Protein backbone atom coordinates (compact mmCIF):
# COMPACT_ATOMS: atom_id res chain seq x y z
CA UNK A 1 0.00 0.00 0.00
CA UNK A 2 2.89 2.36 -0.48
CA UNK A 3 0.85 3.24 -3.58
CA UNK A 4 -1.38 5.15 -1.19
CA UNK A 5 1.57 7.54 -1.19
CA UNK A 6 1.84 10.04 -4.03
CA UNK A 7 5.61 9.64 -3.78
CA UNK A 8 5.34 5.94 -4.55
CA UNK A 9 2.90 6.48 -7.42
CA UNK A 10 5.19 9.15 -8.92
CA UNK A 11 8.03 6.59 -9.00
CA UNK A 12 6.06 4.27 -11.28
CA UNK A 13 6.10 6.88 -14.05
CA UNK A 14 9.51 5.85 -15.36
CA UNK A 15 9.49 5.58 -19.16
CA UNK A 16 6.27 7.64 -19.28
CA UNK A 17 5.63 8.13 -23.04
CA UNK A 18 3.64 11.40 -22.88
CA UNK A 19 5.92 14.44 -22.47
CA UNK A 20 2.90 16.78 -22.66
CA UNK A 21 0.78 15.04 -19.99
CA UNK A 22 2.05 15.84 -16.47
CA UNK A 23 2.92 12.58 -14.69
CA UNK A 24 3.23 14.58 -11.46
CA UNK A 25 -0.41 15.70 -11.60
CA UNK A 26 -1.54 12.20 -12.55
CA UNK A 27 0.32 10.66 -9.59
CA UNK A 28 -0.95 13.47 -7.38
CA UNK A 29 -4.56 12.68 -8.28
CA UNK A 30 -4.43 8.95 -7.52
CA UNK A 31 -2.87 7.54 -10.67
CA UNK A 32 0.06 5.17 -11.13
CA UNK A 33 1.60 3.96 -14.39
CA UNK A 34 0.70 0.40 -15.45
CA UNK A 35 3.51 0.27 -18.04
CA UNK A 36 1.11 -0.89 -20.73
CA UNK A 37 0.88 1.77 -23.41
CA UNK A 38 -0.11 5.03 -21.74
CA UNK A 39 -2.70 3.63 -19.34
CA UNK A 40 -2.72 4.66 -15.69
CA UNK A 41 -4.92 3.33 -12.89
CA UNK A 42 -6.37 5.10 -9.87
CA UNK A 43 -5.34 3.45 -6.61
CA UNK A 44 -8.54 4.67 -4.96
CA UNK A 45 -11.39 3.92 -7.38
CA UNK A 46 -9.57 1.54 -9.71
CA UNK A 47 -10.51 3.23 -12.99
CA UNK A 48 -8.02 2.58 -15.81
CA UNK A 49 -7.53 5.28 -18.46
CA UNK A 50 -5.36 5.28 -21.57
CA UNK A 51 -5.29 6.45 -25.19
CA UNK A 52 -4.86 10.01 -23.95
CA UNK A 53 -5.58 12.84 -26.39
CA UNK A 54 -3.67 16.11 -26.02
CA UNK A 55 -6.91 17.97 -25.29
CA UNK A 56 -7.43 15.75 -22.22
CA UNK A 57 -6.67 16.86 -18.68
CA UNK A 58 -5.77 14.63 -15.67
CA UNK A 59 -8.56 15.51 -13.23
CA UNK A 60 -11.50 16.11 -15.60
CA UNK A 61 -10.84 12.88 -17.54
CA UNK A 62 -10.59 11.03 -14.24
CA UNK A 63 -13.87 12.53 -12.99
CA UNK A 64 -15.48 11.84 -16.35
CA UNK A 65 -15.06 8.07 -16.08
CA UNK A 66 -15.16 7.74 -12.29
CA UNK A 67 -17.36 10.57 -10.93
CA UNK A 68 -17.65 8.79 -7.59
CA UNK A 69 -13.92 8.31 -6.89
CA UNK A 70 -13.31 8.78 -3.12
CA UNK A 71 -10.22 10.90 -3.79
CA UNK A 72 -11.91 13.27 -6.25
CA UNK A 73 -15.15 13.44 -4.24
CA UNK A 74 -13.05 14.72 -1.33
CA UNK A 75 -14.04 11.97 1.11
CA UNK A 76 -11.47 10.34 3.42
CA UNK A 77 -8.89 7.98 1.91
CA UNK A 78 -5.50 6.55 2.89
CA UNK A 79 -3.76 8.81 0.38
CA UNK A 80 -0.55 10.43 1.59
CA UNK A 81 0.18 13.42 -0.64
CA UNK A 82 3.61 15.03 -1.02
CA UNK A 83 2.01 18.43 -0.54
CA UNK A 84 -1.56 18.58 0.83
CA UNK A 85 -2.20 22.12 -0.30
CA UNK A 86 -1.19 21.30 -3.91
CA UNK A 87 -3.61 18.37 -3.84
CA UNK A 88 -6.43 20.56 -2.48
CA UNK A 89 -5.74 23.04 -5.25
CA UNK A 90 -6.18 20.45 -8.00
CA UNK A 91 -9.05 18.26 -6.72
CA UNK A 92 -12.50 19.09 -8.15
CA UNK A 93 -14.41 21.80 -6.25
CA UNK A 94 -16.99 20.48 -3.82
CA UNK A 95 -20.19 19.86 -5.75
CA UNK A 96 -23.12 17.80 -4.57
CA UNK A 97 -24.25 15.72 -7.52
CA UNK B 1 -9.28 9.36 -23.32
CA UNK B 2 -10.56 5.79 -23.09
CA UNK B 3 -11.57 4.05 -19.87
CA UNK B 4 -10.49 0.41 -20.00
CA UNK B 5 -11.90 -0.22 -16.52
CA UNK B 6 -14.96 1.49 -15.04
CA UNK B 7 -15.83 1.28 -11.30
ZN1 LIG C 1 -10.03 7.50 -8.73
Amino acid sequence: NDLNREETRLKTFTDWPLDWLDKRQLAQTGMYFTHAGDKVKCFFCGVEIGSWEQEDQPVPEHQRWSPNCPLLRRRTTNNVPINAEALDRILPPISYD
Amino acid sequence: AVAFYIP
